[PDB]
RNA sequence: UAAGGUGAUAUGAACCGUUAUAACCGGCGAUUUCCGAAUGGGGAAACCCAGUGUGUUUCGACACACUAUCAUUAACUGAAUCCAUAGGUUAAUGAGGCGAACCGGGGGAACUGAAACAUCUAAGUACCCCGAGGAAAAGAAAUCAACCGAGAUUCCCCCAGUAGCGGCGAGCGAACGGGGAGCAGCCCAGAGCCUGAAUCAGUGUGUGUGUUAGUGGAAGCGUCUGGAAAGGCGCGCGAUACAGGGUGACAGCCCCGUACACAAAAAUGCACAUGCUGUGAGCUCGAUGAGUAGGGCGGGACACGUGGUAUCCUGUCUGAAUAUGGGGGGACCAUCCUCCAAGGCUAAAUACUCCUGACUGACCGAUAGUGAACCAGUACCGUGAGGGAAAGGCGAAAAGAAC
RNA sequence: CGAAGGUGUGCUGUGAGGCAUGCUGGAGGUAUCAGAAGUGCGAAUGCUGACAUAAGUAACGAUAAAGCGGGUGAAAAGCCCGCUCGCCGGAAGACCAAGGGUUCCUGUCCAACGUUAAUCGGGGCAGGGUGAGUCGACCCCUAAGGCGAGGCCGAAAGGCGUAGUCGAUGGGAAACAGGUUAAUAUUCCUGUACUUGGUGUUACUGCGAAGGGGGGACGGAGAAGGCUAUGUUGGCCGGGCG
RNA sequence: UACGGUGCUGAAGCAACAAAUGCCCUGCUUCCAGGAAAAGCCUCUAAGCAUCAGGUAACAUCAAAUCGUACCCCAAACCGA
């Protein structure tokens, strides 16, 4: 019963990247997702001789609260909320708006 | 693997158990050296043995 | 007569160190880490079976664990049993 | 322990009251006595540490009885 | 100057050790007390 | 129940897993080193040393079980001593130890007050000991009452700071009676008839209802400030859900939830329903608890300090009647009333919280609140019993500052 | 479009106080009228923390004593190497017990610790290191003493104590010399030994204890005599001729 | 020659004297204050067993487990903050 999953395309409700869109890369146990291209930070990576890392200002993706994102309904062209229902003895997610199953 | 191993005799089971243990030992020997570059194997095998042990206890007096 | 399972569980590891290397090269003596509960005869039996090599004798000793300090917190390392196993003349071990 | 075996009389605490009513804790010991009792049925003497009152009881009832009660109580004699 | 504490392991154990505490009632109560408190080292025993 | 996982400081490595034996959660199992009642003997706890038997051996040794004490019962055996008994060896069953408070019993202070102090008080308190239960204890009138009557025990409010007690000081302090909570009565002292009649406990089965994982669970957009909107300003919608928490500032409609509606393969509590095992109900005839009641001496308990002191208990010495009898009605006698001691059992209303869950607070908010918001009964101190701290906050996010 | 808190300013009330506002601060505050209090601190040789003073003052822990050259280093009175000097030598040397518990050795670092500096350290971090039939414990035996089946005694708790069982500081089998590690050695290696158990043997033939006996098994002081450890001298061997 | 050391090599290796508080000595002499215990060890038999076991005899083989072993130890490591 987790509304947002690894490979869902989502849209951001809040923050500096609000309105933007992206595929979820992975979701954390802490209640945070990392989405592709959305929340970017320019970490100063410390060089290390071992592991073949040179060291520089790497721009990587920082996590974002799940609440802050929303699963995008391609049909409506908008963010929607997710509900759960049993179809053929199997739980499936659906868009509250327009009531269509997520596939 | 428990369901597969359940369909066996006692003598069989004992042999595999021994075979698991010998492996374990080999891995331990490798691990101490710089040979073993697959650590999960140790974990696996230990679990495998415990499973067998369980299957022996179930068979004999349960 | 020692049970095979027990034998397998005896031997923890080879011990690498300068002294150990010297013992290997000169006196034909291997230095093993073994179970703390493992007695000498047991160790010998296990050597013979699992490395397939004749044993002259086993000396053992108990290594006490060092007290260390991780940050502010004190903590002690485990004690463990060392075994010098002298192997019969002409016995070459892999 | 100073206990009549027939009656169960133990020591009990109490006071010495002086003429000036100065209470001081005291005991009251029973009048115990170890006595051989002839048991006519079994034909042997049974020793019993027992109070004069216990004696009187025995006399009244019969030693055999007393022994039975005691047995019931789970006491050795 | 000979100071009061002149350690001796055996003497320590006999006096204050676990088994000594176990032997008598009062010692057992002490042990129980210490357990209740949450003492890590229940006794002098190393 | 699942698309994410392999606890944490704490990353990484090597890996697993994605529609179902990955991981996670719950039931029932398995394993469960050593010390510890510790129980084969010993011991400076976490160690030392056995015995016996059954099996195996590559014959060097392995394995695994049993071996405490006491009580009780049974079997065999068995002295002085003829029989016996004591004793002895086996076997079975139970116990042992730990644990907050509450409960019953065995013992039992002093400081203090009395403006000193001894009776008295503090107080049957503190404490020590034994025993038990989820509660315990008590309990079915040899009770009150007053010539009317009540009808076992327990607890609450009155009666009443009254009557009393009291170096008549300091202080202690009822009862009768009334209002409530809750209410239940039974058996043996013994034999006849009838024979399985109510009730209780253990134990299976069935039903209901919990508990131990869970499932679904409404409705919002635009714009301005701003690092960020949940804020402002607009216009909407849900509400058996505006409890609460989180989300980059304050969110009913972003998330988790909440109301509401559903859920258990398995285990299990409590109700009834039912089978089995033990138990005996109703009827007639009786019988009706002796070193006991009373008494003397000494103590103690009763609000009651021996006093004019009834009543209860008994260390000591005595010692009835036994229903045509006996107990009590606060010295004692007479009359009347009232009850039936010297054998037992018994739910409820009552007491407490080590512990579990839920919810609440004109309670604290880091010198407070637990000693302890933090790896605290730790560090440290002490031979030991024992004592016993300090120490919370970057940021929304490490983006924790490459060069 | 900036809350509390902090810090200035201005105004204001008879006072405790109040109002406004600049900066800081970055999220809470709260009128009014009522309500309740852990409601107001300068003192209690009050408590807890912080920071002063004396003061850069006293002191730097035996009056056994240092000097130089070279090295390393960011830096050398203090570290390493060298040569002198000085101190102990029935100890200030060597080996153990007890007690400690890694302080041992190697590499590395110098914040803190070291009464200064520190490249050094018994400091930090990492790694390494303790080898036994004959040493010791364990083990057999017991002393003082402890526990103590039954038992005797005791309100309870418990006390004493028999049989027993524990208890060394005492009794009881066996190893020496050399060599070796950075760090262990009667433990490793080299050589040369010993012990007491089993098991199997052939040979023989009275074995057998919870019992009997012997032994173990024992004081102080004194006196010598015989010895060795050890030392001195000579001889010998090697080197030397200042 | 990594200036730490490593490998090879190696003469003589006798005598006298002196000499312990150490050994013979758990002895001897003496004194009164009159000087552990038990086992190991030797030996004697009893119940027993009886031509078996057990004993001693050499010889062969196996065995000796476990724990401690670093370092300080009149001290900078123990008792004294």
């Amino acid at each position: 019963a987790a509304k947002i999953r690894r490979d869902d395309e989502v849209i951001v409700l809040t923050g500096k990247d609000k309105g933007k869109r992206g595929k979820v890369k992975n979701v954390l146990s802490s209640g945070k997702v990392i989405v592709e291209g959305i929340n970017l930070v320019k970490k100063h990576q410390k060089p290390v001789p071992a592991l073949n890392q040179p060291g520089g200002i790497v721009e990587k993706e920082a996590a974002i609260q799940v609440s802050n994102v929303a699963i995008f309904n391609a049909a409506t062209g908008k963010a929607d909320r997710v509900g759960f229902r049993f179809e053929d003895g199997k739980k499936v997610r659906f868009f509250k708006s327009n009531s269509e199953t997520i596939k | 693997k428990a369901k597969e191993l359940r369909e066996k005799s006692v003598e069989e089971l004992n042999t595999e158990l021994l075979n698991l243990l010998r492996e374990q030992f080999n891995l331990r020997m490798q691990a101490a050296s710089g040979q073993l570059q697959q650590s999960h194997l140790l974990k696996q095998v230990r679990r495998d043995v415990a499973r067998v042990k369980t299957l022996l206890n179930e068979k004999a007096g349960a | 007569m020692i049970r095979e399972e027990r034998l397998l569980k005896v031997l923890r590891a080879p011990h690498v160190s300068e002294k150990a290397s010297t013992a290997m090269e000169k006196s034909n003596t291997i230095v093993l880490k073994v179970a703390k509960d493992a007695t000498k005869a047991e160790i010998k039996a296990a050597v013979q079976k699992l490395f397939e090599v004749e044993v002259e004798v086993v000396n053992t000793l108990v290594v006490k664990g060092k007290v260390k300090r991780h940050g502010q917190r004190i903590g002690r390392r485990s004690d463990w049993k060392k075994a010098y196993v002298t192997l019969k003349e002409g016995q070459n071990l892999d | 322990s100073r206990v009549c075996q027939v009656t169960g009389k133990r020591p009990v605490t109490g006071n010495n009251r002086s003429h000036a009513l100065n209470a001081t804790k005291r005991r009251f010991l029973p009048n115990l006595h170890s006595h051989r009792f002839w048991v006519e049925s079994e034909k042997r003497f049974v020793t019993l540490r027992v109070s004069a009152k216990g004696m009187r009881v025995i006399d009244k009832k019969g030693i055999d009885t007393v022994l039975a009660e005691l047995r019931a109580r789970g006491e050795k004699y | 100057m000979k100071r009061t504490f002149q350690p001796s392991v055996l003497k320590r154990n006999r006096s204050h050790g676990f088994r000594a505490r176990m032997a008598t009632k009062n010692g057992r109560q002490v042990l129980a007390r210490r357990r209740a408190k949450g003492r890590a080292r229940l006794t002098v025993s190393k």
